[PDB]
RNA sequence: UCGGAGUACAAAAAACCCUCCGAGUGAUUUUAAUCUAGACAAACCAGUCAAAAUAACCAUAACAUCACUUAUUGAUCCAAAAU
């Protein structure tokens, strides 16, 4: 027969990002008496120090994704006073370019509830939402 | 028929339905807005 | 029960066993939990789903109910659209 | 599907292209049936299913309408991946 | 502090009737409650009176 | 009976004598600060990371590439400052501050983002995303010189390619253009790789494009060892990985093992392993560019299959493991009545012998 | 005479699984009356701070950091009031996923 | 009859006409569904949890909450309602 035509049917996809991309991957569903809820698979991090601004996506493992800090010279040069609301949203503009580059479409954001009302974080949700990244991470296929 | 009559008037029931309970939530709120302008103007009173 | 009846010499059967049991052909007998029509409105949604659910026995009470009725109720019956006749059987059982 | 002159040409093409996911490199539509332990109802679980294309290729009121639980996810990704491809450089 | 229980019956026409507990001292009661046979919040009224 | 502890203990180091006079934080946000500080050292009992696999905690990571750039570490510092201090001068970047009214050059700052620190993330990137445990699987290296892949999909329309992104197979059918700063004194080799996607081996990989003996920039001078071959991932599996990578080269590397022929279109012949290329030509090539994206199945795969590989389509998919249950009881107690279809092989009633 | 009522059958509140053990979803990992053990990952928390296992695999216990919700507020006051050095430590219950979530097979060439 | 603490110091269970607290429910609205894996406990009867899937609300929760929350409860049969 064709020498081609051999598949080997166990096929094995090495790739870690298979099945999160595939929405059928293994959420960590737990803790629930502990916060944040670690259900996701990416999740959004803002440390709002008292000279800096940074933003990272980490993986559910606590590695780091992508970031984007005011601490980076590239902002530095370009922003002024890296800690005011003009910061917050250039850093979330500046993590949103990089997470569509990266090819994160989908994250989670667990702010505490004065952290949400601050006038600040709600300009970065919003630069993430008009450059396209959005939060409300898919829920998993047979959870 | 029987069935044809239990659909009827589930369908007239239903068709109401947002009217009853729009005005059930207007019953609501000028009870309590009322109970409210009571307890105020009570208030208001003792305390002159 | 009468082991031996005074009339026919025949052994016979407890009627409150048949009225509130069910017995399938593979062995089991089914019930229902009781007090599933008890103050409903006095129970959790869980507890009143647990209560409606239908029951299985254990061995003991499944002999003691085989000792109770005759062989009457322990035939094969065909009945015509049985809701239990898919149950009547037992399959995979490896013991 | 070529060959199935008992149906009408745009009824053929509408086969082609909805159900080409189905259709063999040969051109042959195939149609999978597994549910019962009979082959007669199983032969007649592939003709429903048969009839079924056909009356949905014939009928031109189709809408295709589309359902909403998994397209957002492809929706969201398609507008974030042309939000890459909106570069305007000529190339080739 | 009597309370007492009350039988409403669904306004969607289908006849769905459940049972709650309430103060003696209240009005007739007049709640929102989910109609099985219609799978939407319906308003549900009090009907009769059984228990004390 | 009691046990020594094997080591300090976390809050033994604060006296609880005179709690008064000790400082004590008031904000929930500095405590979680502090104790997601604490929760990633190495503590001598059991932790969720060592149960969850932190990948055997620190590892030494083999680097294969470009040292880093020499710059004056004062002579950068003195001029970042001179440019802060010259923005800071200025009072209408004040007043569109304060008036949180302020646009930012993104085109600019991720210029100098991959500039300066674009390298070490898409290093990052490409450990979360496995490149390097698939490649070489000891070793690492990271991206010191950008480089630019783009696929045309019209006349006006540039479909670019960078780390981790996610790229049709019709958009990918025509071979991409790449760009790289170089200076002309250099060789350069370029590999398009698919790592998943291979039917028979696991860890085996396809070439996709293989140019070698790069002058510089102008790749298309340059000749080709492998011809270019579209993405052709599996309907079922999806979202497989396609890796461009760069190596720098001092000599003109000639080979006639790894020369494909002019149609390649056998699956035996594009057989790769990325490990045992760089083990051959360890010696010249050094990686210097890295360039990823993810490419799920499409309507061009089928024809790609059908047309140039000539063979059929194979359709995979998802399948979970069969749902557990116990061992089936002779009398089942308290059990639902449901509990004799949880063994059922068919929903078919079986006469046996009427 | 004068104590009435102190007879009650104890409630089995206690441990089911212990570390190494094998579960499968839906089991019992262990029940208790107040916050003795807690979540982790795969456990879930029941009405009657039950805690079971979500997925199939292996029981662990370990010792981590305490970061309570923000909107409760006697944990928020207790972390609040805690001196600057001071982490909190509880014993989480894990549950360690053994089987793959899936397997690519193949099915038909078309 | 039911629950909590000690007896019963560390998995579970464990008695006395042993030592002390309690319960035979209130207040409020978020009026809290169906179906089903797998489990706890248990002589039996009873009691408890619960993933996935379904229809309505944010298109991001629904376990009703509080009073030490744990106890606030009664089997068949038989009688009544409107089934
Ligand atoms: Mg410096
Ligand atoms: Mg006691
Ligand atoms: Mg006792
Ligand atoms: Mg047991
Ligand atoms: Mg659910």
């Amino acid at each position: 027969p064709v020498e081609n035509e051999a598949v080997a049917p166990e096929f094995t996809n090495r790739n870690p990002r298979n099945l999160e991309l595939l929405a059928v991957a293994r959420k960590e569903r737990g803790w629930g008496t502990v916060w944040p809820s670690r259900e996701f698979w990416h999740r959004l991090r803002v440390i709002r120090t008292q000279h800096h601004i940074e933003a990272l996506v980490e993986h559910r493992n606590g590695q780091v994704v992508v970031s984007a800090s005011t601490r980076e010279w590239a902002i530095k040069k370009h922003l002024y006073s890296t800690r005011n609301v003009v910061a917050c949203e250039s850093v979330g503009r500046v993590l949103a370019e990089r997470c569509l580059e990266a090819g994160i479409n989908f994250m989670v954001y667990h702010p505490t509830p004065w952290e949400a009302a601050s006038d600040s974080i709600k300009r970065l949700q919003h630069a993430m939402t008009e450059g396209g990244v959005v939060l409300r991470e898919p829920r998993r296929i047979y959870e | 028929q029987k069935r044809q009559a239990r659909e009827q008037l589930i369908e007239e029931c239903m068709a109401k339905m947002p009217q009853m309970i729009e005005n059930w939530r207007q019953q609501q709120q000028e009870r309590r807005e009322k109970e409210q302008a009571d307890k105020d103007r009570r208030a208001r009173l003792q305390a002159e | 029960v009468t082991y031996f009846s005074s009339r026919k010499g025949k052994r016979k059967t407890v009627k409150a066993v048949i009225y509130r049991f069910l017995r399938l052909h593979s062995g089991l007998w089914l019930r229902r939990k009781a007090g599933y029509k008890k103050k409903l409105w006095k129970k959790t949604a869980a507890r009143k789903r647990r209560l409606r659910e239908f029951v299985f026995c254990n061995k003991t009470q499944s002999k003691l109910l085989d000792k109770m009725t005759t062989s009457f109720w322990k035939r094969r019956n065909w009945y015509a659209d049985d809701p239990y006749q898919k149950y009547q059987d037992r399959t995979n059982l490896k013991v | 599907l070529a060959s199935a002159d008992w149906i009408a040409e745009p009824v053929r093409l509408k086969l082609a292209v909805k159900h080409k996911n189905r259709i063999n490199r040969s051109g042959e539509l195939i149609l999978t049936s597994e549910c019962s332990r009979y082959q007669f109802r199983n032969l007649a679980d592939c003709l429903q299913k048969l009839r079924d294309m056909i009356a949905e290729a014939s009928q031109p009121a189709k809408e295709p309408s589309r359902e909403d639980a998994e397209l957002r996810r492809s929706r969201i990704e398609n507008m974030n991946r042309e939000r890459l491809r909106k570069k305007r450089i000529s190339s080739a | 502090s009597k309370t007492i229980l009350v039988k409403m019956m669904s306004q969607a026409g289908t006849g769905f009737s459940f049972n709650t507990k309430r103060s003696r001292l209240r009005e007739k009661l007049t709640l929102l409650h989910y109609d099985p046979v219609v799978k939407k919040k319906v308003l549900f009224v009090e009907q009769k009176k059984i228990r004390s | 009976r009691r046990a020594a502890p094997l080591g300090p203990m976390p809050n033994e180091d604060i006296d609880v004598s005179d709690l008064e006079r000790l400082k004590k934080y008031r904000s929930f946000d500095r405590y979680r600060r502090r104790a997601e500080q604490e929760a990633r050292k190495p503590h001598w009992w059991r932790t969720y990371r060592e149960h969850f696999g932190e990948e055997s905690g620190p590892k030494d990571r083999v680097d294969i590439g470009l040292p880093p750039p020499k710059v004056s570490r004062t002579q950068q510092l003195l001029e970042r400052k001179q440019a802060l201090r010259e923005l800071r001068a200025n009072v209408e970047e004040e007043r569109a501050a304060r008036l949180q009214t302020a646009r930012i050059p993104l085109e600019a700052v991720r210029a100098e983002w991959e500039r300066t620190c674009g390298p070490y993330h898409k290093q990052r990137l490409a450990e979360y995303c496995g490149l390097y445990r698939d490649l070489f699987h000891g070793a690492t290296f990271v991206p010191r010189v950008p480089l630019h892949v783009a696929y045309a999909v019209g006349e006006d329309d540039l479909m670019p390619v960078y780390h981790g992104n996610e790229v049709t197979p019709t958009e990918a059918a025509q071979a991409p253009e790449v760009t790289y700063e170089a200076d002309e004194g250099s060789l350069w080799t370029l590999l398009l790789t698919n790592l998943d996607g291979h039917l028979l081996e696991p860890d085996a990989e396809y070439v996709h494009w293989l140019v070698t003996n790069i002058p510089g920039n102008r790749v298309t001078e340059g000749q080709e060892t492998c011809p270019y071959l579209p993405p052709f991932p599996a309907r079922g599996s999806g979202f497989h990985r396609f890796a461009f990578l760069l190596f720098k080269q001092d000599k003109r590397i000639d080979f006639s093992g790894d020369t494909r022929p002019s149609p390649c279109y056998q699956l035996a012949q594009r057989t790769f392993h990325t490990f045992d290329f760089y083990k051959k030509h360890q010696d010249a090539m050094t990686p210097a560019g890295l360039a990823f994206f993810q490419c799920r199945w499409d309507d061009s795969v089928t024809r790609v299959f059908h047309q140039l590989l000539d063979m059929r389509e194979p359709v995979f998919e998802f399948v979970r493991p069969p749902p557990y249950h116990p061992k089936q009881k002779r009398f089942p107690h308290r059990q639902p009545l449901r509990y004799l279809d949880r063994y059922r092989d068919s929903h078919e009633p079986t006469y046996g012998i009427y | 005479s004068k104590n009435l009522g102190g007879k009650s059958p104890g409630k089995r509140f206690g441990i089911k699984k212990m570390e190494g053990h094998y579960v499968h979803a839906g089991n019992i990992l262990a029940t208790q009356r107040h916050f003795r053990w807690h979540p982790g990952a795969h456990v879930g928390l029941g009405k009657n701070k039950c805690l079971y296992a979500l997925e199939e695999g292996v029981v662990r216990y370990t010792k981590e950091v305490y970061v309570p919700n923000p909107s409760n507020s006697e944990a928020v006051d207790l972390v609040t009031r805690l001196p600057q050095g001071a982490v909190l430590y509880k014993t989480f219950v894990h549950v360690v996923p053994a089987k793959p979530e899936g397997t690519f097979k193949l099915v038909a060439m078309l």
